[PDB]
C-alpha cells in the first residue's frame, strides 16, 4: 500500500491505466529468454535496467 | 446510381437498397455458414466483370484483411450435374434413389 | 472528367426571421430539391440583412416546420433589377456538396457581380 | 518540327528528350475517378491526348521529372488562364505555363504542366487496392523509383504476402513520409481556394505524388469568402492506405520529424480526447462531417461506426 496510494495520488482524479501498476509498484520482475543470443541483450552481468 | 448513393448522398435510399439487392439474389445466390460458402452465380455477367468473378476476393481480402487468398484453395465447377466440390467437409454426390435423383 | 453537378433544381417562394415565429406571410428565396422522400428545401436567399429562422409547412399542411439559416453571404446580382445587392443563405445541417449544387447552378445559368 | 521542345522549355532547363514521338500525343493506360452525366465509377482508363516530355539531369541520365503538355480547346484555354491566375499564390499548385502554338494551319491552344511525377496518386491507390500478382507493374516501379526497396528484391518468392514474408510491412513502410506530405499539401491547396473563392471537387487523379495539383478544368468561381471544397471521394478512396503505409507515424516524434526520439508521454495520461481533436483539424479540416472523440456522446449507431 505504499507505493500504489502514492502514485494514485498524483492523478489527475485517481484514475490510472491499470497497464502500469505492475511497471511502478511491483517488486519482483519475471524475464523469460528464448535462447542465448536474446539472454545476451537484456539480461548482461549479475544486474540489468529495464 | 450505385456511385451516386456511395460518393455523393449522404443518407440511405431505401428504394435503390432494394432494388440492389433484388439484382444481388437475382445473379448472386449465396448459401453461408460460418465462413465456409459455395456461390451460384450467373456466368456471362462474371466473364465482363459485373459479378466478382474470383479476383475482385481476392483483391479485396488483400486491401481489407492483410491476406493473402492464394487461387489454390479456391475450387471452381463448371458443371451443375454434380453439386459444389467441397462445403464443409462433405463430398456431394447425384444419385438414383426411389424413382428420381437426389443429392447424398 | 469529374463534374460539379448536372440536372439540378431551382427555387420556391417562403418566410423568414430572425426569431421564432418571425414569419410575416413571405419573404425569401428558397430552392427546393424534390427528392422522392418529400420536398427538400435548400438555399435561402433574402433581401433582409440578417434572418435565422425560415418556417415551410409540409405537405400535410398541419406539419409547419421551422428552419434555420446561414450567417450573411452577400453579393450582387444584375438582373432586370438593375443593380441587386442580394443576401444569400443555405440551411444549416448542410454538408459542403449542396453547398455545390447550389453555388454551381446559381453561378452558372444566373447572373452576379 | 524540333522548335517544340525549344518551346516548351520556357525559361528552365532545356534538358528535354521527349518520350512520345514527336510534336504528337502519347497514349497512356492510368487510372481515373469519373462522374459526369452518363458514366461513373474508379478503373483504368485510355488516356490519348498528352505530349509527355521527360527531364534529365547532368551527365543526361533520365530523372523523375515529366512536361506533361495538354492540348484541348478554346474555352477550357481562356477558363483556365482566369482560374490559374486567380490561384498562382498557393505553393501547392504545379506551376503551369501557357501558350498558342501553331501545327499544320491550326492555332491549336496549348497547356504546358510542369515538373510532375510519372504516376499520380490515384494509379498508387488503384495499384495497390485492385492487387493482382500476375500483373503488377506500375506498383513494382513506383516501389523502386522512391528508393523503397531494389529490384533484387522482388526475385525472393512470395514477397507480396503478409502470412510469410512479413517484412513487407517495413517495405510498405517508406511510403508513410509521401502520403503525409501529400495530405499537408492537399490542406493547404483547399485552404487557398477557400479564400480565393473558387468551387470543385478534388479528385484522386489530379494530385501527383510529389504533392502538386493541376487541373482546374471542372471549377468555377464566387465572391472571394465563400469557397468550398466538395471533399468526399478523395478521402473515402485515400482512407484504406492510410493504415498501410502508415503515414501517421511521423507524428510519433518530438517535432514531426525523422531525425528525433520518441516523444516521452507520461504514464499517467490517459484522457487523450484534445491531441485527437488536434490532430483531426490539422489533416482532415474540411471533411464535412462532425467527429466526436468520445463515442458516448454519439448519436445512433451509424455516427458510432464513422468515429470509431
Ligand atoms: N502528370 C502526369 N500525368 C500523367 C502521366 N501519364 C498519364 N497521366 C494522366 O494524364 C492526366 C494529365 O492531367 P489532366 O489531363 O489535366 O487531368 P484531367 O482530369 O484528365 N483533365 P480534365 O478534367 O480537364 O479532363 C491525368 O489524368 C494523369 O493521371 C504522367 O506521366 N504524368
Amino acid at each position: 500500500n505504499d507505493a500504489l496510494n502514492n502514485i494514485i495520488n498524483n492523478a489527475r482524479d485517481g484514475c490510472v491505466p491499470l497497464n502500469i501498476i505492475p511497471l511502478t509498484t511491483a517488486a519482483k520482475l519475471m524475464v523469460v529468454i528464448p535462447d542465448y543470443n536474446t539472454y545476451k541483450n537484456t539480461c548482461d552481468g549479475t544486474t540489468f535496467t529495464y | 446510381r450505385l456511385y451516386e448513393c456511395l460518393y455523393r448522398n449522404r443518407d440511405v435510399d431505401t428504394d435503390f437498397v432494394n432494388e440492389f439487392y433484388a439484382y444481388l439474389r437475382k445473379h448472386f445466390s449465396m448459401m453461408i455458414l460460418s465462413d465456409d460458402a459455395v456461390v451460384c452465380f450467373n456466368s456471362t455477367y462474371a466473364s465482363q466483370g459485373l459479378v466478382a468473378s474470383i479476383k475482385n476476393f481476392k483483391s479485396v481480402l488483400y486491401y481489407q484483411n492483410n491476406v493473402f487468398m492464394s487461387e489454390a484453395k479456391c475450387w471452381t465447377e463448371t458443371d451443375l450435374t454434380k453439386g459444389p466440390h467441397e462445403f464443409c467437409s462433405q463430398h456431394t454426390m447425384l444419385v438414383k434413389q426411389g424413382d428420381d435423383y437426389v443429392y447424398l | 472528367n469529374n463534374e460539379l453537378s448536372p440536372v439540378a433544381l431551382r427555387q420556391m417562394s417562403c418566410a423568414a426571421g430572425t426569431t421564432q415565429t418571425a414569419c410575416t406571410d413571405d419573404n425569401a428565396l428558397a430552392y427546393y430539391n424534390t427528392t422522392k422522400g418529400g420536398r427538400f428545401v435548400l438555399a435561402l436567399l433574402s433581401d433582409l440583412q440578417d434572418l435565422k429562422w425560415a418556417r415551410f409547412p409540409k405537405s400535410d399542411g398541419t406539419g409547419t416546420i421551422y428552419t434555420e439559416l446561414e450567417p450573411p453571404c452577400r453579393f450582387v446580382t444584375d438582373t432586370p433589377k438593375g443593380p441587386k445587392v442580394k443576401y444569400l443563405y443555405f440551411i444549416k445541417g448542410l454538408n459542403n456538396l449542396n453547398r455545390g449544387m447550389v453555388l454551381g447552378s446559381l453561378a452558372a445559368t444566373v447572373r452576379l457581380q | 518540327a524540333q522548335s517544340f521542345l525549344n518551346r516548351v522549355c520556357g525559361v528552365s532547363a532545356a534538358r528535354l528528350t521527349p518520350c512520345g514521338t514527336g510534336t504528337s500525343t502519347d497514349v497512356v493506360y492510368r487510372a481515373f475517378d469519373i462522374y459526369n452525366d452518363k458514366v461513373a465509377g474508379f478503373a483504368k482508363f485510355l488516356k490519348t491526348n498528352c505530349c509527355r516530355f521527360q527531364e534529365k539531369d547532368e551527365d543526361d541520365n533520365l530523372i523523375d521529372s515529366y512536361f506533361v503538355v495538354k492540348r484541348h480547346t478554346f474555352s477550357n484555354y481562356q477558363h483556365e488562364e482566369t482560374i490559374y491566375n486567380l490561384l498562382k499564390d498557393c505553393p501547392a499548385v504545379a506551376k503551369h505555363d501557357f501558350f498558342k502554338f501553331r501545327i499544320d494551319g491550326d492555332m491549336v491552344p496549348h497547356i504546358s504542366r510542369q515538373r510532375l511525377t510519372k504516376y499520380t496518386m490515384a494509379d498508387l491507390v488503384y495499384a495497390l487496392r485492385h492487387f493482382d500478382e500476375g500483373n503488377c507493374d506500375t506498383l513494382k516501379e513506383i516501389l523502386v523509383t522512391y528508393n523503397c526497396c531494389d529490384d533484387d528484391y522482388f526475385n525472393k518468392k512470395d514477397w507480396y504476402d503478409f502470412v510469410e514474408n512479413p517484412d513487407i510491412l517495413r517495405v510498405y513502410a517508406n511510403l508513410g513520409e509521401r502520403v503525409r506530405q501529400a495530405l499537408l499539401k492537399t490542406v493547404q491547396f483547399c485552404d487557398a481556394m477557400r479564400n480565393a473563392g473558387i468551387v470543385g471537387v478534388l479528385t484522386l487523379d489530379n494530385q501527383d505524388l510529389n504533392g502538386n495539383w493541376y487541373d482546374f478544368g471542372d471549377f468555377i468561381q464566387t465572391t472571394p469568402g465563400s469557397g468550398v471544397p466538395v471533399v468526399d471521394s478523395y478521402y473515402s478512396l485515400l482512407m484504406p492506405i492510410l493504415t498501410l503505409t502508415r503515414a501517421l507515424t511521423a507524428e510519433s516524434h518530438v517535432d514531426t520529424d525523422l531525425t528525433k526520439p520518441y516523444i516521452k508521454w507520461d504514464l499517467l495520461k490517459y484522457d487523450f480526447t484534445e491531441e485527437r481533436l488536434k490532430l483531426f483539424d490539422r489533416y482532415f479540416k474540411y471533411w464535412d462531417q462532425t467527429y466526436h472523440p468520445n463515442c458516448v456522446n454519439c448519436l445512433d449507431d451509424r455516427c458510432i461506426l464513422h468515429c470509431a
